[PDB]
């Protein structure tokens, strides 16, 4: 039961960190990309492609970032903090009609 | 190469199975 | 459309916005390029990748 | 007047909106309109009715449950539960809670006939 | 050996501007077929990991 | 000196009939299971390989 009520939350949160994980993913894969277009580019490639690479940054990611995350946008359902009380023991007793 | 790298290819395995 | 854009914008409101490249010949018979212009991509129940 | 259609104007009507019958197929009609209402007859789409659960999470174990006479957890999966299943989110109804629906457009007339059912009493919201 | 015209291609894409959110991850596409998941209205994609 | 000579535990089971008419021949169980396995209506049973 604790499992499921974990996977309630912690399946919610693992989901919106990987949602901003896959923007640092394509923020990456534009690093590594112009990484190899220095080292590869004849001198007036570069100019070319780097008004390119300008204007990709602002039309890919120009708009504002739609991960918003304070504690609202979250539903009610992470506002909740489990307890959980109670004894088992192990009695040789009779059962007492 | 050219900084990146390093930090590429640990969150290109975005399924956070961790 | 602008149908089209109203309706995204409702429904990807805390979401991101990727941009997947989807080739005409994987497209099946009921979403023809003329049927695109006129509705959108539209996804079945089995649902379609990207 | 076809054109687009809004998906705020379109209506659901029928008996069964707010009374569900656990085990018996229960049925509603979904019809679309456009952005000012003209009864879209070639307005060929989807519905889809994505459910989910309401209430505050609950759960008794009580070993032994014959001696304190605990009908209330005497089955693991609670399905003894207590009164209507309301308010109460169990693993059950966290992990399954699969009531199968089916939709039965016609070919030209405006009307979707949407039909479902479910194994469990309770209260959800039906995300049509 | 060869000099490669490479038969250069009609290629005709849409860039579909795909909003994916709060995904669930999900094996292969066999079980990501929308009749056996039935995500709930919090998820709305399912990344196929393998 | 009783898990050695390993005294009598006794079991409940169910001899029941299942009515399987032309399996198909599927592999291992994890992609066997109903969450992902179709079961095309010719069929209504499926028989497991290694």
């Amino acid at each position: 039961q604790l499992s499921a009520m974990k996977e309630r939350k912690t399946n919610y949160l693992l989901a919106v960190k990987r949602e901003l994980l896959s923007e640092m993913l394509v923020i990456e894969w534009m690093e590594t990309f112009f990484a190899h277009l220095r080292l590869s580019l004849s001198p007036a490639e570069f100019l070319s492609y780097k008004h390119k690479f300008d204007l990709a940054a602002a039309n890919i990611f120009g708009g504002a970032v739609r991960v918003d995350v304070d504690l609202d946008s979250m539903p009610a359902w992470m506002s909740e903090k489990f307890i959980l009380q109670g004894s088992f023991s192990v009695t040789t007793a009779p059962y007492a009609v | 190469t050219t900084s990146s790298a390093d930090r590429f290819d640990r969150l290109r395995d975005i399924s956070l199975k961790n | 459309t602008p149908h089209l854009v109203s309706a995204f914008e409702r429904r990807t409101q805390g979401r991101l916005l990727t941009y997947s490249f989807v080739d005409t010949a994987s497209l099946d018979e009921d979403n023809s390029l003329q049927d695109i212009a006129r509705r959108g991509l539209k996804i079945p129940m089995t649902g379609m990748r990207f | 007047g076809a054109g687009p259609v809004d998906a705020q104007m379109c209506v659901a009507e029928g008996a069964n909106l707010t009374v569900g019958h656990v085990g018996e197929w229960n049925m509603f009609e979904v019809r679309v309109r456009n952005r000012r209402g003209e009864e879209v007859a070639d307005a060929d789409g989807a519905v889809a009715l994505c459910f989910s659960p309401l209430g505050e999470p609950q759960y008794s174990f009580v070993a032994d449950p014959t001696s304190s006479l605990s009908v209330d957890a005497y089955r693991m999966d609670t399905m003894l539960i207590g009164g209507g299943r309301v308010g109460v989110i169990t693993k059950t109804e966290l992990t399954s809670l699969t009531p199968e629906w089916a939709v039965e457009k016609t070919e030209g007339d405006c009307v979707y006939r949407v039909k479902y059912r479910h194994t469990r009493p309770g209260f959800v919201l039906m995300h049509v | 050996s060869q000099l490669l015209t490479g038969e250069r291609r009609i290629f005709e894409y849409l860039l579909c501007q795909v909003g994916v959110g709060r995904s669930v991850v999900v094996e292969d596409e066999k079980e990501a077929c929308g009749s056996r998941f039935s995500l709930l209205w919090e998820y709305d994609s399912a990344y196929l990991e393998k």
